[PDB]
C-alpha cells in the first residue's frame, strides 16, 4: 500500500 | 556537507533522544 | 527494527530506502556514501537461490524518507540507476560472503537537512571502534516481528526504526550458527542475559550499520545488514557485512567509474 510514485519517476 | 556531521543534529549542535547510549558503551 | 523506536527526522540522513518500480514495494535499505554513490547489501539485487536478479532499471532510490509508506514531496529524492556494481567474490552460494554492492546513481542527488552522505571508516576508526561491547546503530523500514510463519507483531512501522545493537565477540558470534563466519563480517546484538534486545528483521537487507566517532563527532558505516537466523531470537545474532575489510574494492569501483 505504497503512494503512487509520482509517474515522471 | 561533509559526510557523518548531520544538518538537524551535529551542524546544530543538538543530540538525539539515544546518541547519548553510544558514547556512552565506548 | 524488531524492538525498535520510531527515528526522528533527519536522524539518519544517509539511509536510502530501494524501491522496486512494479510492483511497487519496499525490497531493501542502503545508504548514500557520496553524491552519486549508494552502498547496499548484494543479496539485495542478487540471489539465484530465489530467482532474485534486478538489473538497473527494475528499481528507483528514494533518498530523504521518513514515511515508509507514503510519498513525501519536497522532502524525498528519488534516483535512478546507471549502473549496479556487484562484489566479484561475493558468496551466495554457501555464506554470502563479501555481501556488497555499489550503485551508480544517473545524476547526483542534492544535499539537504534530510539528505547527507555517511563516512566509511579508516584503519584507526575501524581499530577503536569496533571492539565488543561498543554498540552501533542499525535503521530500517522491515517488519516489526519475525516472518517465519502467520504470527503477530506490528507488520512494518510507518515511519523508520532505530535500534543500538551492542557488537559481539567472534567465538560466541560462530558459534551461535552453524554457518561458516569469515572475517569480512562481523554480528551483533544481545545475549540472552543481558536483558535488553533488538534486531535487524526481513525488510533491513541492506541497511546501514553505524558508529560515531567521540574524536571528531562523525557518523561512520561500520557495517551493512546481511543476514540473520529468525529476528530477535534468544542465542542468534544478526551479522553485517564488514565495510572496512572492503573499502579497498570500493575505493577502485569510484576511482574509475
Ligand atoms: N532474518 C533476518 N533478521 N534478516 C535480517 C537481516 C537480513 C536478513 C536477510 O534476509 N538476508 C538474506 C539471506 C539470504 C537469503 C536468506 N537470508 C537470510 O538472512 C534468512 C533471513 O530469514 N535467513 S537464514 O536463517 O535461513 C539464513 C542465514 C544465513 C544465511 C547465509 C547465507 C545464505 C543463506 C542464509 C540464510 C533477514
Amino acid at each position: 500500500d505504497f503512494e503512487e510514485i509520482p509517474e515522471e519517476y | 556537507a561533509d559526510c557523518g556531521l548531520r544538518p538537524l543534529f551535529e551542524k546544530k549542535s543538538l543530540e538525539d533522544k539515544t546518541e547519548r547510549e553510544l558514547l556512552e558503551s565506548y | 527494527i524488531v524492538e525498535g523506536s520510531d527515528a526522528e527526522i533527519g536522524m539518519s540522513p544517509w539511509q536510502v530506502m530501494l524501491f522496486r518500480k512494479s510492483p511497487q514495494e519496499l525490497l531493501c535499505g542502503a545508504s548514500l556514501i557520496s553524491d552519486r554513490w549508494v552502498l547496499t547489501a548484494a543479496h539485495c539485487l542478487l540471489y539465484p537461490p530465489w530467482d532474485k536478479n534486478f538489473t538497473e532499471n527494475d528499481l528507483l532510490v528514494r533518498i530523504g524518507k521518513h514515511s515508509r509508506t507514503r510519498y513525501e514531496r519536497n522532502i524525498e529524492k528519488i534516483s535512478m540507476l546507471e549502473k549496479i556494481y556487484i562484489h566479484p567474490r561475493y558468496n551466495w552460494r554457501e555464506n554470502l560472503d563479501r555481501d556488497i554492492a555499489l550503485m551508480k546513481l544517473k545524476k547526483p542527488v542534492a544535499f539537504s537537512d534530510y539528505i547527507h552522505p555517511v563516512c566509511l571508516p579508516d584503519r584507526e576508526t575501524a581499530a577503536s571502534l569496533l571492539q565488543a561491547g561498543y554498540k552501533g546503530r542499525v535503521t530500517g523500514w522491515g517488519n516489526l516481528k519475525e516472518t517465519w510463519t502467520a504470527n503477530v507483531g506490528k507488520g512494518q512501522p510507518s515511519v523508520l526504526q532505530v535500534v543500538n545493537l551492542p557488537i559481539v565477540e567472534r567465538p560466541v558470534c560462530k558459534d551461535s550458527t552453524r554457518i561458516r563466519i569469515t572475517d569480512n563480517m562481523f554480528c551483533a546484538g544481545y545475549k540472552p542475559d543481558e536483558g535488553k534486545r533488538g534486531d535487524a528483521c526481513e525488510g533491513d537487507s541492506g541497511g546501514p550499520f553505524v558508529m560515531k566517532s567521540p574524536f571528531n563527532n562523525r557518523w561512520y558505516q561500520m557495517g551493512i545488514v546481511s543476514w540473520g537466523e529468525g529476528c530477535d531470537r534468544d542465542g542468534k545474532y544478526g551479522f553485517y557485512t564488514h565495510v572496512f575489510r572492503l573499502k579497498k574494492w570500493i575505493q577502485k569501483v569510484i576511482d574509475q567509474f
